[PDB]
């Protein structure tokens, strides 16, 4: 499936988990900024492709990053 | 009806559209002003201008409908049994429209390309023609002929059918010239109306899979969330671009245009080769193209020569003359037409960082602005260009047509 | 009274029961054809469809064809549909080698609409589908030289 | 002569029938 | 108003067939084993796509490479004296 | 701020709908 | 810890006329969904396949072919009736999975049980050449 | 005449090579995104955030440029064809008088000399220039038909795709027949492609047929 | 595995992409798995060898094709009067004007007037006679083995 | 005549767009910043904002005054 990233540049403001339409992302705690929470992408597995968090990242480049690859019946949103 | 605008704009969209197209049809068989049928110029311009005009209506009628069921749909307040039972089977309503256009399109266009292939191999004797394989259509003949015979008995108290079109009746001359007579239909006129079916069945199934597809889809669930005016949902899924109602509209357009130009061909050949003309002081009728369309019109080859090639010269020599202004306008609108092609074949990302580098350039000698320069948005590059191409289409065949006809 | 219902009166499949679809006299038909008895031998289901389109597929190419108008009218359109049946059979074979492999189970529905359990059926094994195309081949030759035999050796004044 | 009559029937169907069949076959031959 | 099932999946995902039937063959005993005896050649599938192949591919060439000049035009040749080009 | 306000601002001139979700003030537009 | 709920087949559908956006034959060969939740009250809802449906008071139960629509009506539901939801996955086997909310508490919230899969401790133009990483069958961003 | 076409040819090449060069300087990596080079030479976009990324990859410079080319050549050997023609025919003064608006071109070139061309076959016969009429026409039929990959796009297909599958599946007589692959749309990449080889085949076929027509209709 | 051989992500692609991206991709070696700097060498001189030898054969059918059922030496007793001829057609859909309105030149058959130039120049050359076409197509044949 | 002048012309367009296309796949796949620090490719990618922003002005110019005379003339 796809390959979903996180980086460092994170501020922890949980827009992209709320964007995401199949329930990949999740957030976990992290000292690191002030929020001190961080996001996370355990089930890449069930990523569609569609970009939606990265719509919603507000840093100057984005801390979440998709990038395409092999894809399956899951990827392709086929139901037949 | 009577909490929603959009609904009640749809309905007297589609109820215009229709009333223009029937007004521009009926007034060319019964001329209702004096000196019209003999005046051709004014008889071809007013026959144009509504087919145009009631597609356009018509189109808009397919988005408002969309719109409606974006936005003011209320299963929970507003809840209506018939709406609900006709998106509980809207895929046996595609799928059933989708298989119709597929066979009107083949057992209407390969007809024209086997008479092409037949006739480039020297085969004349097994094309569709009043000569070698006939396709009659026999029931507009029936037709016509009961309406020739409806007065006298069917109608006591008509003393002349309602119009001289139906086979039957006699020629009417005002002034040397021919204001109507009976119209044959043939071999020619089998295929034409056919390619017309597929044509309006085409633009139906786009327009009406929009708008049944407006709400939701197998693709995307949630497709009401994002609204009636959207250009995508990412590149997931395998790419997901014009899902939206509006691209279904943006792309019916083309279609209605498509449709349109065959119907004002069709009527102008027609008119020119078998009902317009002259007469002798001896009664003998004299036609435009003498009577070309019945052996011509049922190739490929016979369109681009006997009526595009051959029917053009009078535009391309106006110039010098007082109908000069054809002749430039001729030349203006195939600029427009090829220039809608930058817009609609291009994306978004090349010309902003085109824009990048000039604004560079800009803010080297400080006459930087301040308001930021940003390239169209991907739903405003598609609606460009769709405008310049029928503007180009339509400015084309409007001056081709008037410089035409004011001459013959 | 609802002559539109949910199949099987599960509203959850992607599919209904309409007059078109459950009806009992379209039922009883379409339970008849050759393609749906999943109790008989393929070969001997093969047959009767081979013969039936065979017997068909005659009759566009004699009278549509480009020697209709000479005397070689009947031969030529007769082999023509002798041609389309070798083809169709050959699609058959190739496609019959493409989805079944060997010593697999069939892998056709084994529950009726009413919830009994039957054996599934044999046509989709790579040995019920060879035997099918066989049959099929066989009965579009037969039917094809049938068709000729009834309308251009006897003369039969038919039209 | 009659070689084209012979050639080009058998280049034109017969080589384009064998290819396609084989060519189908190898693509969804799946282990 | 169940429609789930755990240990009948059959009839959890619509796995049906509609219009199967389970009668005996309807064919006589003695025409379905005429049938059998003289089909059964054409029952192997590796055999059948070589037999076809070849026996298509000689039919096709012997008709064509035998046609007179009454069917074929091209194998009649042209007939009117050539013109001369510009 | 940028360019797209100005395409914006005639794109959405005649959509009272968007404007205000009161009927009344609609139908007297 | 958080035992996943079980699934009750016995839970009574909503009620609905039946429509065309069903299940396929990919439910039959490799997987579909089932969506679970609780309504105070009989009301009318809007299909994620098309068409109204009546959700029954009490426990209610529904299929869906794909994770996005079970998603879609868990959102729906839980910004407009104010319902908790729970969605599994049933393979043709015969065994369920556990989807959401996996943890038991919703992904926007936080815990401290999760575990950070998939993060990278630099900023996104700290990555390498895609010339370093030829011929070796890595991606700069898996590094 | 010669003046103004050359610096029409000019304006071609310049806007060719801006294109190339702009593509091949910004794969790397620009402003709207800095990390491209992670993602590639060839890819769809990068999402409809940030107002829009429709043809940022390099790969799609590439596929805008085949256009300004084929524009570009076809100018030059309009030009060559006309001069040369006008040459031959003795009557050299017609270009020299003609070829400085763009009426003359369009009447005095294309027009004029398309006459023999188009009466390869009709209503009465046919002759030897038949095969190049059927040639013009399928050039025609495949330039146009570009256009359809070139202009819709994606999403659409899919959704009819859905319901043919659907429709195919609820079918008696015809479901006992099954599809090994699932059926799909063509991919972003892949319909312009397609559209670029439909649009240069047809845009070479036509010429090709019109050129040698017109050149051997009046020489042999 | 079953196809592209070289590929694995395509292959395990449930759709009909997997033969549309295994057709584009044939002949990208850098993107193919398990690749090496030796083994796209070595693959790149194996493809410029294959390229080489279809040239050679492209030029013999020329050759034969104009020996055969060309005008070589009528055109050279008068080159200013006759017209090339590439080659001969058998097409069986043809109607009877259009086998006597293709038989031009010095043929007996519909025929192809050549316009590629090559009569000109194996003229010029040194050619005369269709015996040196045919050992220029022999020996072309040799090469491209 | 007419024919080769046309069939070698077609050609190079091609070979020219596949010369530039296999250059930007050079720039995306084969370029290594650290080896070639500071020399005349680096260069090339330091102001590569002013040689397009040039070529513009270049294009521009010619195709304005070019369509003006001739619509002028017409
Ligand atoms: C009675 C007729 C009627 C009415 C009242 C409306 C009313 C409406 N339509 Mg509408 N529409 C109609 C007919 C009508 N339509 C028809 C016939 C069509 C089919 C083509 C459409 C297609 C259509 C679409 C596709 C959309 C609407 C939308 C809308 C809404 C917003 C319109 C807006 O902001 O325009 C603003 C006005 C303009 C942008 C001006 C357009 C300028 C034109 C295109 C160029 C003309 C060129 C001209 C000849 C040259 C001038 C040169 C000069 C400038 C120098 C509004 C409620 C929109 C909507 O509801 O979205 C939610 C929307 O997206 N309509
Ligand atoms: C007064 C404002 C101004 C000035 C000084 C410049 C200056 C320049 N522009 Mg430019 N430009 C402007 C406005 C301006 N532009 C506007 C409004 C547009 C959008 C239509 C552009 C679009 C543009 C492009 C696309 C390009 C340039 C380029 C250039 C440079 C090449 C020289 C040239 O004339 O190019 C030719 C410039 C034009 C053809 C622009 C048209 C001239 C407009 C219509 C004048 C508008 C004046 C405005 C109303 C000022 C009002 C003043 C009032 C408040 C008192 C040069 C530095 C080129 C360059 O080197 O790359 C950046 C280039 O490729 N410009
Ligand atoms: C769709 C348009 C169309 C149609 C109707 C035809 C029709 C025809 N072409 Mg033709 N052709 C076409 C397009 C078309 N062409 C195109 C586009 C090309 C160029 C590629 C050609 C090139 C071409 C050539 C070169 C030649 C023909 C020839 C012919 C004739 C003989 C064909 C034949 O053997 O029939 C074959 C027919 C069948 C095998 C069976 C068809 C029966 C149909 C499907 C009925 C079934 C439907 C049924 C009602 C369903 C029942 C439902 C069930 C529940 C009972 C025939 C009149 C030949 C000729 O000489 O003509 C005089 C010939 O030499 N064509
Ligand atoms: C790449 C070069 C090339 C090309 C483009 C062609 C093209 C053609 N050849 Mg050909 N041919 C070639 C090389 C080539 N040949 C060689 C090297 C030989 C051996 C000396 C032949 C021997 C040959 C014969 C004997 C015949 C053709 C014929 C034909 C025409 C019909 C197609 C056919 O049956 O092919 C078949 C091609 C082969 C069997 C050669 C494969 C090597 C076609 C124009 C036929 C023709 O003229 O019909 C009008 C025909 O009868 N060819
Ligand atoms: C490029 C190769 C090629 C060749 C050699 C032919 C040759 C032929 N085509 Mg044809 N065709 C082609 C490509 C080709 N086509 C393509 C690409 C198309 C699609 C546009 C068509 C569409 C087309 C149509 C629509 C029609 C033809 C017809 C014909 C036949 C002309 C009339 C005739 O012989 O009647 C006499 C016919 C016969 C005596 C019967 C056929 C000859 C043999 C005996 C049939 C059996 C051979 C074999 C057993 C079966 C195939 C084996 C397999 C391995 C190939 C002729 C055999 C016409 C015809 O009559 O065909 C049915 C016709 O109507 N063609
Ligand atoms: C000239 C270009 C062209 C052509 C040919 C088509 C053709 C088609 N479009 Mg289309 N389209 C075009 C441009 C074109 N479009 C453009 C510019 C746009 C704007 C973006 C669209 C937008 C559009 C939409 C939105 C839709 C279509 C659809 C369709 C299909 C209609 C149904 C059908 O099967 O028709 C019949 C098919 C034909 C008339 C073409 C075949 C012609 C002959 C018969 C071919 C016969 C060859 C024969 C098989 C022999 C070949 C054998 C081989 C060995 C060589 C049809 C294939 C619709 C669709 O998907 O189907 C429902 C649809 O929804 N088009
Ligand atoms: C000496 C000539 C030559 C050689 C050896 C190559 C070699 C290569 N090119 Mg290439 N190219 C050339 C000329 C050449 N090109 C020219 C003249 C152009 C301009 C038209 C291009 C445009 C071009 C593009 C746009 C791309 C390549 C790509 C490639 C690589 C993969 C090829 C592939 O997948 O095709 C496999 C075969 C096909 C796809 C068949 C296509 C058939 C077409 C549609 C019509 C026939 C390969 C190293 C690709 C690459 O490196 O991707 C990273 C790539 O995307 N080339
Ligand atoms: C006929 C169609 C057409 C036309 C006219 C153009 C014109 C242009 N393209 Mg282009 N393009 C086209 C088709 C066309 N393209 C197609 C089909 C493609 C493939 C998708 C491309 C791809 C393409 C690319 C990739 C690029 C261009 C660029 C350019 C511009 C640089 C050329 C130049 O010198 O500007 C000359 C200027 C003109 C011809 C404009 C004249 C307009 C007049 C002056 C307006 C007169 C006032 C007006 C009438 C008053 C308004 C009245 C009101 C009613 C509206 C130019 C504007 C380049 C660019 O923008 O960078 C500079 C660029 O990078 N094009
Ligand atoms: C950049 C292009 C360009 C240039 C350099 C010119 C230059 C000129 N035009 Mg001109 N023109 C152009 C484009 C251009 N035009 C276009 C595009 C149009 C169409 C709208 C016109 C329409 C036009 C008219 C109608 C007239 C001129 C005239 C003139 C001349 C004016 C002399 C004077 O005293 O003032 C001058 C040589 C005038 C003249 O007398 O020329 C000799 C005149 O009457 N022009
Ligand atoms: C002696 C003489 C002379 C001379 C001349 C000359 C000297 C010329 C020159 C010319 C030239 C001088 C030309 C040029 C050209 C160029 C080109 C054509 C370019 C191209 C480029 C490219 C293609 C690139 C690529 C790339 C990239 C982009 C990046 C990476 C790298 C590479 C490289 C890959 C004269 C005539 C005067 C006179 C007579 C005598
Ligand atoms: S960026 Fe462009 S191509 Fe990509 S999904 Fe969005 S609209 Fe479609």
């Amino acid at each position: 499936s796809h390959s979903v990233k996180i980086y460092d540049t994170c501020i922890g403001c949980t827009q992209c988990v709320r964007a995401c339409p199949t329930d990949v992302l999740e957030m976990i705690p992290w000292d690191g900024c002030k929020a001190k929470q961080i996001a996370s992408a355990p089930r890449t597995e069930d990523c569609v492709g569609c970009k939606r968090c990265e719509s919603a990242c507000p840093t100057d480049f984005l801390s979440v990053r998709v990038y395409l690859w092999h894809e399956t019946t899951r990827s392709m949103g086929l139901a037949y | 009806l009577t909490t929603s605008w959009h609904a009640q704009l749809s309905l007297n969209l589609a109820m215009l559209g229709s009333l223009t197209i029937i007004v521009a049809h009926h007034m060319y068989s019964m001329p209702p002003y004096p000196y019209l049928a003999t005046d051709y110029a004014t008889q071809l311009s007013l026959f144009t201008h509504h087919m145009w005009i009631g597609g356009f209506l018509i189109v808009g009628a397919a988005a408002h409908a969309a719109i409606f069921m974006v936005r003011d749909y209320d299963p929970t307040n507003r809840y209506n049994d018939l709406l609900d039972r006709v998106l509980r089977h809207r895929d046996a309503i595609i799928s059933h429209l989708n298989w119709v256009c597929i066979f009107l399109g083949f057992h209407s266009f390969g007809l024209y390309i086997h008479n092409d292939t037949m006739s480039a191999l020297g085969r004349p004797q097994d094309m569709f023609s009043d000569t070698a394989i006939q396709l009659q259509p026999v029931f507009a003949q029936w037709i016509q002929n009961t309406h020739a015979l409806a007065p006298g008995v069917t109608a006591p108290g008509e003393t002349a059918s309602t119009s001289l079109t139906w086979g039957g009746g006699e020629l009417v001359a005002v002034g040397g010239k021919v204001a109507l007579l009976p119209i044959p239909l043939g071999t020619a006129d089998f295929l034409v109306h056919h390619i017309h079916a597929f044509t309006i069945h085409v633009t139906v199934l786009i327009l009406l899979k929009g708008v049944l597809f407006a709400r939701s889809s197998r693709l995307i669930p949630d497709k009401a969330n994002l609204g009636f005016r959207f250009p995508c949902d990412g590149p997931g899924r395998g790419g997901t671009c014009q899902v939206s109602a509006w691209d279904h509209v943006f792309l019916g357009l083309f279609w209605m245009y498509n449709a349109i130009s065959v119907v004002i061909f069709h009527f102008s050949w027609k008119m020119q080769s078998d009902v317009w003309g002259s007469i002798s002081d001896q009664g003998v009728v004299t036609h435009i193209t003498g009577g070309n369309f019945a052996q011509s019109s049922i190739t490929i080859n016979g369109w681009l020569r006997d009526f595009l090639w051959a029917q053009a010269s009078q535009v391309i020599q106006s110039y010098g003359s007082s109908l000069s202004a054809y002749g430039l306008f001729f030349l203006g609108a195939h600029f427009v037409w090829a220039f809608s092609l930058m817009f609609l074949f291009s994306g978004r990302g090349y010309w902003q960082e085109l824009i990048e580098s000039i604004v560079w350039a800009h803010n080297k000698l400080k006459v930087a602005p301040a308001t930021q320069p940003r390239a169209l948005s991907i739903i405003q590059g598609r609606a460009v260009g769709v405008t310049h191409y029928l503007l180009g289409g339509i400015a084309t065949t409007w001056a081709f047509f008037l410089a035409r006809i004011i001459a013959v | 009274f609802q002559v539109v219902q949910p199949i099987n009166g599960d509203p959850f499949i992607g599919s209904l029961e309409t007059p078109v679809t459950s009806s009992p006299l379209i039922a009883w038909y379409l339970s008849n054809l050759p393609g749906y008895r999943t109790a008989v031998n393929p070969l001997l289901r093969g047959v009767e469809v081979g013969l039936a389109h065979g017997f068909f597929l005659v009759g566009p190419f004699v009278k549509a064809g480009p020697l209709r108008n000479t005397a070689y009218a009947g031969s030529a359109g007769s082999l023509a549909a002798a041609g389309l049946v070798v083809i169709l059979s050959m699609c058959l074979t190739i496609y019959g080698i493409s989805s079944f492999k060997e010593g697999e189970p069939s892998i056709a529905p084994s529950l009726t609409l009413t919830g009994r359990k039957k054996q599934p059926d044999q046509l989709q094994t790579a040995d019920g589908w060879a035997k099918f195309t066989g049959g099929f081949f066989f009965g579009g030759i037969s039917g094809v030289t049938w068709a000729y035999f009834l309308l251009y050796v006897l003369d039969l004044p038919y039209f | 002569n009659n070689l084209p009559s012979i050639f080009v029937p058998l280049v034109g169907l017969v080589f384009p029938a064998i290819a396609m069949a084989s060519l189908f076959l190898h693509i969804q031959k799946n282990k | 108003s169940v429609y789930f099932d755990l240990e009948d999946l059959g009839n959890t995902t619509g796995q049906w067939d509609v219009y199967g039937s389970d009668a005996p063959s309807p064919y006589n005993p003695l025409q379905s084993k005429f049938f059998e005896t003289f089909a059964a050649p054409f029952t192997k599938r590796g055999l059948l796509l070589k037999f076809l192949i070849l026996g298509g591919g000689s039919l096709l060439t012997y008709v064509s490479a035998n046609s007179t000049g009454d069917v074929l035009p091209i194998k009649r040749g042209p007939q009117e004296p050539p013109k001369l080009g510009p | 701020d940028t360019t797209t306000w100005i395409w914006n601002l005639h794109a959405d001139a005649h959509d009272f709908d968007s404007h205000t979700s009161d009927l009344e003030e609609i139908s007297r537009k | 810890g958080f035992t996943p709920p079980q699934l009750d087949p016995n839970t009574p559908s909503p009620i609905f006329a039946g429509s065309t956006g069903g299940l396929l034959r990919k439910a039959q060969v490799e997987e579909f969904y089932v969506i679970t939740w609780n309504s105070p009250k009989e009301q009318i809802f809007e299909m994620p396949t098309g068409g109204a449906a009546i959700m029954r008071e009490g426990p209610n139960l529904l299929k869906l072919a794909r994770k996005e629509q079970c998603l879609a009506l868990g959102t729906r539901l839980r910004s407009k009736y104010k319902i908790t939801y729970q969605f599994y996955r049933v393979f043709p086997n015969g065994e369920v999975q556990y989807l959401h909310p996996k943890d038991g508490v919703y992904p926007e919230k936080a815990n401290p049980g999760r575990e950070g899969v998939g993060l990278n401790m630099r900023s996104i133009g700290k990555n390498v050449s895609p010339i370093e990483v030829k011929f070796t069958g890595k991606q700069s961003y898996d590094l | 005449g010669d003046f103004l076409v050359h610096h029409a040819i000019a304006l071609g090449l310049h806007t060719t090579t801006l294109i190339l060069v702009k593509g091949a300087l910004d794969a790397r990596g620009s402003k709207l995104m800095p990390d491209k080079k992670d993602f590639g030479y060839s890819f769809p976009c990068d999402g409809p955030g940030r107002g829009g990324t429709c043809d940022i990859s390099a790969w799609d410079a590439f596929y805008l440029a085949v256009f300004w080319m084929l524009n570009t050549i076809g100018w030059v050997t309009f030009y060559w064809h006309w001069k040369h023609i006008t040459l031959w025919q003795g009557n050299v003064s017609q270009f020299n008088e003609s070829s400085t608006y763009l009426m003359g071109w369009l009447r005095d070139y294309l027009w004029l000399n398309s006459s023999q061309l188009i009466n390869g076959y009709n209503p009465f016969g046919m002759n030897s220039l038949s095969v190049w009429a059927w040639m013009f026409l399928f050039g025609h039929l495949v330039w146009a038909t570009g256009f359809m990959f070139l202009i819709s796009w994606r999403g659409y297909w899919q959704e009819l795709i859905e319901t043919l599958a659907w429709a195919h599946e609820r079918t008696p007589l015809a479901n006992l027949i099954r599809w090994k692959d699932k059926p799909v749309a063509l991919s972003i990449v892949q319909a312009r492609l397609v559209g670029l080889a439909h649009f240069s085949v047809g845009y070479i076929f036509t010429y090709a047929a019109f050129l040698i027509a017109s050149t051997s209709g009046k020489f042999g | 595995l079953r196809f592209p051989r070289f590929s694995q992500g395509l292959a395990q692609d449930p759709t009909t992409r997997r033969i549309w991206f295994g057709i584009a991709t044939a002949h990208d070696f850098e993107s193919h798995d398990d690749i090496t700097e030796e083994r796209l060498y070595q693959n790149i001189f194996a493809s410029h060898f294959g390229q080489l030898a279809i040239i050679f054969l492209w030029t013999s059918g020329n050759l034969f094709h104009v020996a055969w059922q060309g005008n070589f030496e009528t055109w050279v007793q008068d080159p200013l009067h006759v017209r090339p001829i590439a080659h001969a057609i058998w097409d069986p859909h043809f109607g009877q004007p259009a086998v006597e309105a293709f038989t031009r030149g010095g043929a007996l058959g519909p025929v192809n007037i050549a316009y590629s130039g090559v009569y000109q120049w194996w003229y010029t050359i040194g050619l005369r006679t269709n015996e040196d076409l045919y050992t220029g197509a022999l020996f072309l044949l040799f090469l491209s083995a | 005549q007419a024919a080769l002048y046309t069939h070698h012309q077609y050609i190079a367009g091609f070979i020219m767009t596949g010369a530039f296309a296999h250059g930007a796949i050079f720039f995306i796949r084969d370029y290594n910043p650290e080896q070639n620090e500071d020399n005349v490719l680096a260069r090339m990618l330091d102001h590569k904002e002013a040689i397009i922003s040039h070529l513009s002005w270049a294009s521009l110019f010619l195709g304005f005054h070019t369509l003006g005379l001739y619509v002028h003339n017409d």
